[PDB]
């Protein structure tokens, strides 16, 4: 029935995962960002003459 | 029964898209058959290659360090025999690392630098010489147990005009085999098939560093020296294979090999239809009716196929994607469109039709246009058109009483399981033809408060009473608009057979009620005991389904 | 990088809804009733488009 | 970029099954049959899952993979092909009763 | 109640094979993965003698 | 409201079950009763 067809449309969700992993595997590159420090020391070279 | 089989295999045609896209993206750039045991113990030797390219100038900039598919050989001694092997390697899903030293032309820089981590794969193929290696064109299943290898990496150094040379040491990836399949391989125009091995990865503790560079504690085997100056990589393991051979009719003569695939059999269509006519001529008496009750889902439809390729489901649903070329999917699409757009146009679409009893699409849209035959009446034409349309539709939506597609798929299964010569790639046309070419002309019935009539796609039609049997003169419009909004009874037993059966052998009331409403209970109980004339009628009807 | 916008594709539905209303004003009266009876499935709805 | 991740193991299935029975033996009664009337779906059968760590899709696929090798699947397949062959022709005339 | 749950757990055998095939063939044709150098410049005293 | 028109003794036990399209279709097709207004507002009642 139309309402039953609507519930059927709700049921078959086990294909969206297949679809988007298909999208991902044929998609562009992956990447891995790296780590960075915080504050610093503000040093120099005093005894120069 | 089989009505729902056709419905949900048609609805599950939205899955053809994933298969189509993945297949496109993966190629861019009784039995008369017997199986042989094949369990040959195996081991394998590996080898890795590399590619290094510098940039012209002062010899400070380096462009790419990359892997490359290589192929070696070795001589095997197992079970007291000698055999030679050709193997090739490959890699996919490699991570890319880089190191820039700056811009001025006196500093070291490497642009592309591939290293393997826990996201890649390695691919291996065999070339044996035993007869087991020659029977790998038709295989049922494949499995293999292999030992892991604690592979490592070596050390590479560059050379610069001034200062001591930069070195690059270390590399370590463990291997774990998971998955075996089939492929082809060639090195000297010797193209013939082989089997593939895929592996998962794991890296170990050693540090793979670069000297005098702001770089340390790299994890993963690089492409500098993946061999440590060694020769091969010893990996042993079990192996199984259950391939088959196209054996002859006799039993004393097996075959020592298998010749080839893509053989030009492709046997001519039309010569694969008369044997179905014979099979139907020796089909059954009543057990097909017993078969015509259980809804045989997609799993049960192809449970006993016994094939070598699992893509049968994708093609077998591409077929009810592809009735676009026939008149099944086209008919449902067109008539759903007609009902849909007739439900919105009161201005023009609501007045351009013919006349039944009221503005309905199931009756007057049937009388759209058709060139008339030599000599017929009028009412036969409208009855034929409306019966054909509600035939094509009401079958595929819902009804009460046993329906004709049930027996249609019944004969389908009786042919498929008792075929004895069908390839996995000829069913995706037999199913289409049988869904269309069968069931040529059947009549339909509906009950209305002791008043009942019938018509079919032959130009014939009658009307008669329930608790007696005589003809009454026919009318059209009230009958049309009462079949518009009622479940219909697929007339398995037509009017003349009912009249003859009542006249000769008599009938009780309960039998009349449960027979006029297409209950398979009374049908089987009646045809089982003594096979009267309607046994002839049903044998003709199952004879009728020609192709 | 770009300061990603917090809205996407709404500027189409925002104007499409009113013409939905305008067209739905003049639906038929008897044909949509039996249009509901047949169990128009997942394939049928998305085919004739 | 560690040495590697290490998947963890799990206890043997016997203790799991026995504690599963021990958990069954304190189920409610009326709400059980109250639930036992609503035919749900294949979808909500696995809607509420714990921590869903990139697992729901793979777990659903794995359920579908492992379900067809059960005894029920073999039994229904032998049912259907046996009846198809029995109705196919006169294959077994009279061997046993 | 359960009828359709066990019906659906049994029918989707026609889809699980598609799933394993597509995952494998995607594993075959996976593209490259490139890390990013990061928001820093790594330098050093190169030409020592 | 409709009970001013008779429609009784076979239509009550069906239209009260509120599930059969047959009797409502037969009413809507020729009678043009209050139910036509009811379902017309119902159709309008789902604006979006």
């Amino acid at each position: 029935m139309a309402s039953l067809i609507y519930r059927q449309l709700l049921t078959n969700s086990y294909t969206v995962d297949l679809s988007d992993e298909i999208q991902e595997i044929g998609s562009t590159k992956s990447q891995n960002v790296t780590i960075n420090p915080g504050p610093f020391a503000q040093t120099g070279y005093a005894p120069v003459n | 029964m089989a009505s729902l089989i056709y419905r949900q295999l048609l609805t599950n045609s939205y899955t053809v898209d994933l298969s189509d896209e993945i297949q496109e993206i993966g190629s861019t750039k009784t039995s008369l058959w017997k199986e042989m045991q094949y369990n040959r113990d195996i081991t394998i030797r590996f080898k890795f290659a590399n590619t290094i390219i510098k940039s012209g100038g002062l010899g400070y900039k380096w462009s790419e360090i990359s892997f490359k598919p290589a192929n070696y050989q070795y001589t095997y001694t197992r079970d007291g025999e000698e055999v030679t092997a050709h193997t090739t390697c490959s890699v996919n899903g490699v991570n890319d690392f880089s190191f820039n030293g700056g811009s001025l032309p006196t500093d070291f820089v490497v642009s592309k630098f591939e290293v393997i981590k826990e996201n890649s794969y390695v691919y291996i193929d065999y070339w044996d010489d035993s007869q087991a290696f020659r029977n790998v064109v038709y295989v049922r299943s494949l499995a293999a147990n292999l030992n892991s290898v604690m592979c490592t990496g070596g050390s590479y150094n560059f050379s610069l005009p001034v200062g001591q040379w930069p070195v690059l040491t270390g590399g370590a990836v463990s291997l774990h085999s998971a998955g075996v399949t089939l492929s082809t391989q060639f090195t000297d125009f010797v193209s013939l098939n082989s089997l593939r091995f895929r592996f998962r990865l794991a890296v170990e503790e050693p540090h793979f560093k670069l000297t005098r560079t702001r770089l340390d504690r790299l994890y993963g085997l690089p492409a500098a020296d993946p061999n440590n100056g060694k020769e091969y990589y010893e990996i042993a393991g079990r192996f199984s294979l259950i391939s088959l051979v196209p054996s002859n009719d006799d039993y004393q003569t097996p075959i020592a090999n298998s010749v080839t695939v893509r053989q030009d059999l492709e046997r001519q269509l039309g010569e694969l239809r008369e044997e179905f006519n014979a099979l139907s001529q020796e089909i059954a008496m009543s057990q097909l009716i017993d078969l015509a009750l259980l809804p045989l889902d997609m799993f049960s439809m192809f449970s006993g196929i016994k094939s070598t390729i699992d893509a049968a489901k994708s093609m077998a649903t591409n077929v009810m994607k592809k009735f676009k070329k026939s008149g099944l999917a086209n008919s449902v699409s067109t008539l759903t469109d007609s009902l849909s757009d007739a439900a919105s146009s009161i201005s023009r679409g609501s007045s351009i039709r013919s006349i039944g009893s009221s503005a309905s699409a199931w009756t007057d849209v049937s009388t759209q246009i058709t060139d008339i035959s030599s000599s017929v009446s009028s009412v036969s034409t409208q009855t034929s058109t409306i019966s054909r349309r509600l035939r094509l539709k009401e079958m595929a939506t819902q009804t009460e009483g046993m329906n004709f597609d049930d027996i249609s798929a019944a004969v389908l299964k009786t042919k498929i399981d008792k075929s004895t010569q069908i390839s996995p790639n000829t069913i995706p046309d037999i199913v289409t033809e049988a869904s269309e070419k069968f069931i040529p002309n059947r009549a339909y019935r509906v009950i209305n408060n002791d008043d009942v009539f019938e018509a079919g796609i032959d130009g014939k039609f009658f009307a008669y009473k329930v608790d007696t049997f005589e003809e009454i003169p026919f009318d059209v419009q009230k009958f049309a608009d009462l079949v518009t909004d009622s479940p219909v009874i697929s007339a398995i037993i037509d009017f003349k057979t009912l009249k003859n059966l009542n006249d000769n052998y008599g009938i009780t009331k309960q039998q009349a009620f449960n027979l006029l409403r297409s209950d398979p209970r009374v049908l089987r109980e009646f045809i089982n005991q003594d096979n009267p004339i309607i046994r002839n009628r049903i044998e003709q009807l199952i004879m009728q389904c020609r192709l």
